[PDB]
């Protein structure tokens, strides 16, 4: 059954499951296999499990995470996916220092925009988009990556699960409790993901909920018409941000921008200025 | 605003009927069924109706479960006895598809009367998963009929309310319901709706987005009005139970009108 398979290494534990590397003995094909434990007597194949593997199977994009095979036990549940070398959260750490080539930024940034337009053309929300879930290999690919807190969403869109996205990449409307969110939350997190790869600190580090607002509500600015921004209807405010071209600056506070549905959609993001020269380096592993 | 997903709205839409295509369950898969029947079907849905409303699941999650059923039963030769028994499977498969808070898998077993355990409930789970091969994000009407609703001018709690009731009387009967597809019928209960309530038809914005014409939309909206025409007498009956309520505001208790005038 996993006869085939030889376990090399753990790599990690995500929404749910313990994911391991591994060799197909017969191809030589590299894997990654998201084991997932079934309760058997109790409650079944989870819901995270049912959305991932269902979804991803939709899903054949090159900037998304492969799912390759599921492998059924009546015990256990395998997903049998591309193997990449690793997230861009190393990866990110390995360049503390060094830093991150601007036309990689650009390039990363473009893949990641083309991979979530493609989510969001096939009715789905990833609502977990963090450097942690993003795959790289060593040709200058990323890709989306645990599909765990995604979801298939209708038109227009219900309220939805309120525990979404890690706290840093949460967008202000799922802070603020707002009965609807939609394909915005997602733009947030890459918007968040953007600064991040320039500076390789993370842009939003709230240590609470309170604190996770006030540091948005700082970039927005001072007030005008709507005195306090802690509102669920959210008041029409963009940020401001004084190594970053006048185009990069203003693609982030597009993709940052406090009213959602002012917010720059994945689509839009694609044609910006500041993709017009784009090209797709390799990284220095 | 981004609710209604301004620029996806047309891609989703174009996904969404190449899906509901490939989602389709055989059109008289019962004829193949030695022992189960379109009347046991209906029994089953009607009752999945209720347990929907029991426990206030999502309308989209009842679809879902209709969806799961059709398709396994296209495939998998069932008896009676183990009919229930695929419902209850689905339903919770829906729900855990489907919604924020799904009942436990426990509650899925009180449901069935203690018929059975929960341990075959949840080994039919897993065979349904394999049957279905995880193809779970099946399109429904009711999603269809969601986007239809953005077309109006203005909205109708009325007609909503009615769109979704007809809808859902679609699903009780396999025939002749298997034979359209959850965009078709979605068409056909929103003019069936929209004209009972306001006298309006198939907008023209509609009919741009669908490619679908009253013309197109007739062998469907005549199985329908006779479907809404014969409801008060038809063996099951909680759906319209379910829309005499207020949450939908008494639809089921409006009278279907008589003439299309098509």
């Amino acid at each position: 059954s996993m006869e085939n398979f030889q376990k090399v290494e753990k790599i990690g534990e995500g929404t749910y499951g313990v994911v391991y590397k591994a060799r197909n003995k017969l191809t030589g094909e590299v894997v990654a296999l998201k084991k997932i434990r079934l309760d058997t007597e109790t409650e079944g194949v989870p819901s995270t499990a049912i959305r991932e593997i269902s979804l991803l199977k939709e899903l054949n994009h090159p900037n998304i995470v492969k799912l390759l095979d599921v492998i059924h036990t009546e015990n256990k549940l395998y997903l049998v996916f591309e193997f990449l070398h690793q997230d861009l959260k190393k990866f990110m750490d390995a360049s503390a220092l060094t830093g991150i080539p601007l036309p990689l930024i650009k390039s990363y940034l473009f893949q990641l925009l083309q991979g979530l337009a493609f989510c969001h053309s096939h009715r789905v929300l990833h609502r977990d988009l963090k450097p942690q879930n993003l795959l790289i290999n060593t040709e200058g690919a990323i890709k989306l990556a645990d599909f765990g807190l995604a979801r298939a969403f209708g038109v227009p869109v219900r309220t939805y699960t309120h525990e979404v996205v890690t706290l840093w990449y949460r967008a202000p409307e799922i802070l603020l409790g707002c009965k609807y969110y939609s394909t915005a939350v997602d733009i947030w997190s890459l918007g968040c993901i953007f600064a991040e790869m320039v500076t390789r600190r993370a842009l939003f580090p709230g240590d609470s909920e309170i604190d996770q607002l006030f540091r948005i509500f700082r970039t927005l600015g001072t007030p005008d018409e709507v005195v306090w921004p802690g509102v669920t209807s959210m008041p029409d405010y963009k940020p401001s941000f004084p190594p970053l071209d006048e185009d990069g600056r203003s693609l982030l506070s597009q993709m940052l921008h406090y009213d959602p549905n002012k917010r720059i959609s994945a689509k839009a993001a694609l044609a910006h200025p500041f993709f017009q020269d784009v090209t797709k380096p390799v990284p220095h592993l | 605003g981004v609710n209604e997903v301004p620029d996806y709205h047309e891609d989703i839409h174009t996904y969404l009927r190449e899906m509901e295509v490939k989602c389709k369950p055989k059109v008289g898969y019962m004829k193949k069924q030695p022992d189960i029947t379109n009347s046991m079907r209906a029994i089953l849905v009607d009752w999945l109706v209720e347990v929907g409303e029991e426990y206030k699941l999502q309308n989209e999650t009842l679809h879902l479960a209709v969806n799961y059923i059709d398709r396994f039963l296209s495939s998998m030769s069932v008896l009676r006895g183990k009919l229930q028994l695929v419902g209850t499977a689905a339903m919770l498969l829906a729900s855990k598809f489907e919604e924020i808070y799904p009942p436990e898998v426990a509650e899925f077993v009180y449901i069935t009367d203690d018929t059975y355990t929960k341990k075959q409930v949840l080994r039919m789970e897993h065979l349904v998963l394999k049957v279905l091969a995880f193809d779970l994000a099946a399109p429904t009407i009711n999603q269809f009929l969601t986007q239809y609703f953005l077309h109006q001018q203005p909205a109708n709690c009325k007609v909503e309310s009615l769109a979704m009731f007809l809808g859902e009387l679609s699903l009780i009967d396999a025939d002749p319901y298997l034979k359209y597809l959850p965009s078709v019928i979605a068409a056909a209960a929103f003019h069936l709706a929209l004209y009972t309530v306001t006298g309006q038809s198939w907008p023209e914005s509609l009919v741009q987005k669908t490619g679908y014409t009253l013309e197109t939309l007739k062998p469907c909206l005549l199985d329908l009005h006779q479907t809404y025409l014969r409801a008060p007498q038809h063996a099951q009956q909680s759906i319209r139970e379910k829309y005499k309520n207020s949450k939908y505001h008494g639809v089921s208790l409006l009278n279907p009108p008589e003439t299309l005038n098509v």
